[PDB]
């Protein structure tokens, strides 16, 4: 999910 | 009807203009530019902004009425006005071409000094050498040095939620070189991670008025294009920044  | 408008200028002074009540931002802007003596070249380098907070000013969109914003934020006290003239330019070489225009240099210089004070331009390691150029009012030399620092001609937005983070916020930073998201807490304390999207990776972008979001779809490395939603109240300003960056990129006239 998260690009971070 | 004709009403009064006060606008702050980069050198810390203000100008007062008479304008029609229902003037839009570009009409007010042209009235101001004529009054302060901008010429046909220099006028393209500045724009009208609203002071949101001590650390953020937002560009007025073309369909706004600056008199409305002025009256709405007006008090008998208030140090001046919420309208201000600021530089609107991402490519630093274009402003180097203006080192021989006294008005431009003065405005560029005063805004840069304030942008150093506020932390936007990371000039700490040469703080002393800039300070002595500042003291001697060597404006072009000060700017020529400062333009080589991190954060020159970068727009920093207040921290806000992002649909591509499970917990925490992002601070977005827009410059000619790339679009950067800095991770931070829901309070705005910088974590320590930074994503840097190249403008070439940008596929499309858009706003969501209902959802109060700015959206961009990027294609990285080899994966499928993906949409990221930034929940900022300044989605129209962010959208204007994208439009402006691609315009400056197309007309880039320098290899360096």
């Amino acid at each position: 999910d998260d690009i971070f | 009807s004709d009403v009064e408008l006060r606008v702050a200028l980069p050198d810390g002074t203000t100008v007062t203009v008479r304008v029609k009540k229902n003037s839009t931002t570009d009409q007010v802007y042209q009235a101001i530019a004529a009054k302060v003596g901008m010429d046909s070249t220099t006028v393209n380098y500045f724009a009208l902004f609203e002071v949101i907070s001590h650390s953020f000013v937002r560009k007025l969109a073309p369909n706004e009425f600056p008199h409305k914003l002025y009256i709405q934020n007006y008090t008998s006290a208030v140090p001046g006005t919420c309208l201000t003239i600021r530089k609107w330019l991402f490519t630093t070489e274009e402003e180097i071409l203006l080192n021989d225009n006294d008005l431009a240099v003065t405005y560029f210089f005063h805004q840069a000094v304030d942008d150093v004070k506020k932390g936007y331009i990371k000039a700490e390691e040469k703080s002393y050498q800039l300070q002595k150029l500042y003291e001697q009012r060597k404006m072009v030399m000060y700017l020529n040095m400062l333009r080589t620092c991190e954060g020159y001609n970068e727009i920093i937005f207040p921290h806000c939620a992002c649909d591509s983070r499970r917990k925490g916020h992002v601070i977005t930073a827009i410059s000619i070189t790339h679009f950067k998201l800095h991770a931070c807490t829901e309070e705005g304390q910088l974590e320590n991670q930074v994503i840097a999207f190249e403008w070439d990776e940008m596929q499309r972008w858009d706003t969501d008025e209902e959802g109060m979001a700015f959206c961009f779809e990027y294609a990285r490395g080899e994966k499928k294009p993906r949409w990221v939603k930034i929940f900022t109240p300044y989605f129209n300003y962010m959208h204007e920044c994208f439009e402006r960056v691609f315009c400056e990129l197309k007309w880039r006239k320098e290899e360096y």
